[PDB]
């Protein structure tokens, strides 16, 4: 058949702006770019394989929450309000009250979930990135200072501080730690 | 907000610290080049600044190990404040 | 239509030229402090956008392109 | 009938590169939506009438697009070094250049234009007619480079030999007392030297050069050859 | 249902055209780029995720207008202007009135304007107000960028990009003010009150 | 063509004429300092710019909605050779 | 339009003075050093930039708090300036 | 059919999922371009070149794997589990042993452990890329040293600490060298 | 078929990653652009030129080897492995034997590729440096003439390009190393 | 990580002993010119031994 298949492709449109906008995706994207940023680094891992490696963990606390619609499942459109409360036990513990009460203002429903923990994920996410962007300002200011203890006023220091800003991530193995550090929230 | 406002004033008070001691290793030997030639002259205005950079160098292999080690306690200290 | 791009290029050349004049004086003042480590962007760009919502050139550009092919009244 | 997406898939192949290398037919003014339906109207308006025929005819249209893209390569390197001796490019070691390359794409556009372009597209057909091998012509290729560089620094010459005057008058007034802080001192005032000296040779001299040093279809035997 | 999936594939190619144009998705999904482009900056978050927000808090104006048409929708002529009657009362209420009489002619309570000749002037009005408000964003960011770069020149570092130094400064501005939740509330209070 | 010729002479001229006075301003306080500089003798590069922050940012202040009247005359003038 | 050369002024008022304060701690700095070094000569050129940093960390420090709250209610009279 | 064109052209996109996520391309490539980085040059030599570089040798190595899994191809879902034990001996031998136990508490699923290979081999990248960045960084003060120690103070010592970054990598021939050691690093001969 | 046409697809997006691999495009676009980082002025000759002079340079030396790929034309794939002769005949003349049996023993057509790029990296980098002598003489002997004078603080950059720039194209620079750099491949003119 | 430290210090070792050398000797360019070649094409030689094994 045709139509029961682009019916298919059609929840498979829907299935990026789930996994892009109403999941744990939203944090874990934001960290891996925020700490290639932080090191003095323009692009040289990938777009691809921050993308692979924080989906990849992201299914680690959604598989878990989904296999229960394969346990549970116009019969249907009733049903499917019923079998759905194991998202909305993620979504009502990491969204704000405040807002989700706003949305539904202007057991709560799941529409007003989706956009009052996506705009939370994303606050959190800025939140960890500035701790992460701190210990590398120290070292940008220290080496950039010792040669305006000399003579090397015209001397741009981003070719010295480089090598610093990554022996601190490897010497504080800082992606392992901050993939068990994500982890912990949620499991 | 009180770890934000922590570790703000950590990270410039140990921006104050870290690049105090090589700006003042690299002023006393500074001056102990211009307070000697006070008898038999001979100044030359670019002569003190090898001797400058190779006192900030030897203090530098001197303070490496603290050096990282003080950075390496606030990058450990920094991610498990954002983190847990 | 080649002759619509040759007009439709016509008219984008003078729209252009303003925001030229923005930009060309924004990195004149950057560099007469001594602030030559510092992209001009992230300061015209603010004050480029005034320059579209006080004269309201939405309402400017459509109103003067509906007038070349129709007319009012 | 059929055959028509094949004698239009070659004529594409032709005018594709000169598109994407001209300023006032690339993708900055031309979107996606309205950009296949012109080059396939053209191509279909210029034909005179196998996998790497596509290849050779894609290489007489880089020739051509080159050729077609020369005047506009000589205004964007005046203000590339008009842009340079001023300061602001001295961070990687621009603002400038996209407004004379935007003026010499109207000055160009105004008189003539399109009609010494099509017709240079038009007799390109008429020597090199595909199925007979054409050919680049590499012994007048390897100039090329040479010439763009000579023009623009021949064009620009005022500007920068008065701001080299203003260096060596700075670096005289330093020797008399050497506490001035020169180095920045100039960098206020090169700026303005810099629009100051070309407004007095803006309008009489630069639309002339645009339609001096446009390629025009007498020249295209110099350029291109058969081989058959 | 051959003869109707040609109907429901232009109308999933029909929606894109339309949520893009006229509805208030046009003034939510520029704020938050122009935000995004004010802190500096380039990948973050994606181009995904700021439609996907920006959707869901579309709908949040536009349900209470779909189903108004849900429940009341050669006999089809005058069935689909009482349909579109909810969306055209709306639509006279964020455009220009000088600016429809434009596309008119090219009083209001006794006959409803022309549904095609409001949707662009509805569409070139959002787009005016968010390049108005996008403008005040730009700012506070733009001050902690100069004074940053001007402390940096008090000192003899004028080689030494701000740009990794402003860029803790303008996120711990954004998340001590709650500036992602404050937007969205702002956006909301200006459509549907509470 | 004279249209053409005459708004690229007015938008040079308007660069010309805008960025005149901030950069007279801050040009008059880096050469008067440093004649002081000249009689007492100092040796500190970084001075100037106390001043010329002052200067330029208090030339921007006075002068600041004349920029604007400037600017829509000159942008409202351009469209109108444009579409007419 | 009356808020929008509000907020333009306000920024630009507000930028003069957060860029001066810190700006004449640095000026004094530089002047008293090389008044000091002209007549006791000892001369030296880190000697006015190893007190200079020193200074400026030092207001840094005092000048924290009030930063943060000087942004804070102007970032927070711009989003209801531009909202409603 | 088309029932499973819909099912490949769906997998065609998936092809650099695995590219990015499970082989060693995200090693070959980061270190290639930390090269270019470590030399100070920004478009030589136009990383377009350098990803087909690394697909190039990360092929190369992957092959023997791909060659024999295609060799042995509910309960035809169980017969992919034990399709790719070749793969999955892959990546036990370079991954981390103790991250894969923080993984499955939550011969082990393929789910767990591909995460913890990218993760040890973005790590051993930025290892072996700093390892290169140390050298570059002497030969900038031996030569900004000998700039001080002259009256050229102004000038700046990029244009003159260039041409000695390349000559100590042509000399010492680099581009052999990282290229036979990341294959032996794999590979045996 | 539409497979087959989408066989074009994979044609019209990977021809790019084949002229920056196994053609000699390589050379030409680093030398290029190297000599524009030698002269000092890093927006003229503006990329865009120096990417259609090298490849339409690249376009005379592949033209004789596909022109005799196309006059002659597993079982029907028996017949493109004499196809590619005339393009592995020239896969050994310009890379190295000992890199050439390294990717077999751990020619065949893809095990040349790998070691056809680094040769070529390998030969650019080094003609590179031989252009980068003069220029470094150059602002070596303007700067030290300014420190004669008392111009002991005066920038030197903004006297050198000019210097530099107004030799070069008097010498007749870029159709110098335009004919040396084409000589070295085929018989030009 | 004793390899990261080892070459971590050798680089500082080396900046003290080759950029301070003609601090002590200038407080002549052909006998120094062939020295700094050597030392450092030798660690650059040693850090891929200590890198790709």
């Amino acid at each position: 058949n045709d139509i029961s298949l682009i019916a298919l492709l059609a929840f498979s449109t829907l299935l990026p702006f789930i996994i892009a906008s109403g999941t744990c995706f939203v944090k874990f994207s934001i960290v891996f770019v925020m700490v290639r940023n932080a090191l003095g680094l323009q692009q040289i891992p990938s777009n691809m394989t921050l993308n692979g490696v924080a989906l990849l963990l992201s299914m680690f606390v959604m598989w878990p929450i989904m296999h229960d619609a394969y346990v549970y499942f116009s019969s249907l459109s009733k049903h499917v309000d019923e079998g759905l409360d194991g998202y909305r036990d993620y979504l009502i513990k990491y969204s704000d009250r405040e807002l989700v009460q706003f949305f539904e203002n202007a057991k709560p429903s799941i529409f007003a979930l989706l956009p009052a923990y996506a705009l939370s994920e994303i606050k959190s996410a800025f939140k960890i990135g500035f701790y992460l962007y701190l210990p590398f300002v120290v070292v940008d200011l220290v080496v950039s200072s010792v040669l305006l203890a000399l003579g090397m006023m015209m001397m741009s220091p981003v070719t010295i501080s480089t090598p610093i800003k990554l022996v601190l991530f490897v010497a504080l193995d800082g992606w392992t730690l901050l993939s068990k550090g994500l982890i912990l929230q949620y499991m | 907000m009180d770890d934000l406002v922590f570790a703000g004033n950590k990270a410039l008070y140990l921006v104050l610290i870290l690049s105090g001691w090589p700006t003042i290793v690299a002023t006393i030997i500074g001056l102990l080049v211009g307070l000697f030639q006070t008898v038999t002259q001979l100044q030359e205005q670019t002569l003190p600044f090898g001797i400058k950079l190779l006192g900030v160098c030897l203090c530098l292999f001197l303070l490496s190990g603290w050096y990282g080690e003080v950075l390496l306690s606030y990058g450990r200290q920094v991610i498990f404040l954002a983190l847990a | 239509a080649l002759s619509e791009i040759k007009s439709a290029f016509k008219i984008g050349f003078y729209l252009y030229l303003p925001f030229v004049v923005v930009d060309l004086v924004v990195s004149s003042v950057l560099l007469a402090l001594g602030m030559m480590m510092m992209s001009p962007v992230t300061i015209s760009t603010p004050i480029k956008l005034v320059l579209f919502v006080a004269l309201d050139g939405w309402t400017l550009l459509s109103k003067g392109l509906i007038l070349q092919y129709m007319d009012i009244a | 009938i059929h055959h028509l997406v094949a004698s239009a898939a070659l004529g594409f192949a032709r005018v594709a590169p000169i598109f994407f290398f001209l300023p006032f037919l690339n993708s900055g003014v031309l979107s996606g939506a309205p950009r296949n339906a012109i080059i396939i109207l053209v191509a279909l308006g210029v034909w005179p009438h196998m996998i790497p025929l596509v290849l050779q005819e894609a290489a007489v249209g880089v020739m051509l697009g080159c050729l077609l893209s020369w005047p506009f390569w000589v205004m964007h390197a005046l203000g590339c070094i008009i842009d340079n001796q001023r300061g602001a490019t001295l961070s990687s070691s621009s603002e400038m250049a996209n407004f004379l390359n935007m003026f010499a794409a109207v000055v160009y556009l105004q008189n003539g234009g399109l009609v010494t372009m099509v017709d240079v597209l038009n007799k390109s057909y008429q020597l090199c007619d595909p199925m007979n091998e054409c050919t680049p012509s590499l012994p007048p290729l390897l100039t090329f480079i040479n010439q763009v560089a000579q023009n623009a620094l021949v064009l620009a010459s005022p500007v920068v030999l008065v701001l080299l005057l203003s260096e060596v008058f700075l670096g005289l007034l330093s020797r008399f007392a050497p506490q001035m802080n020169a180095f920045a001192i100039s960098l206020t005032v090169k700026s303005g030297i810099a629009v100051l000296i070309m407004l007095l040779y803006f309008s009489p001299v630069l639309p002339d050069n645009v339609l001096r040093l446009s390629f025009q279809a007498t020249g295209l035997s110099s350029w291109f050859y058969e081989r058959g």
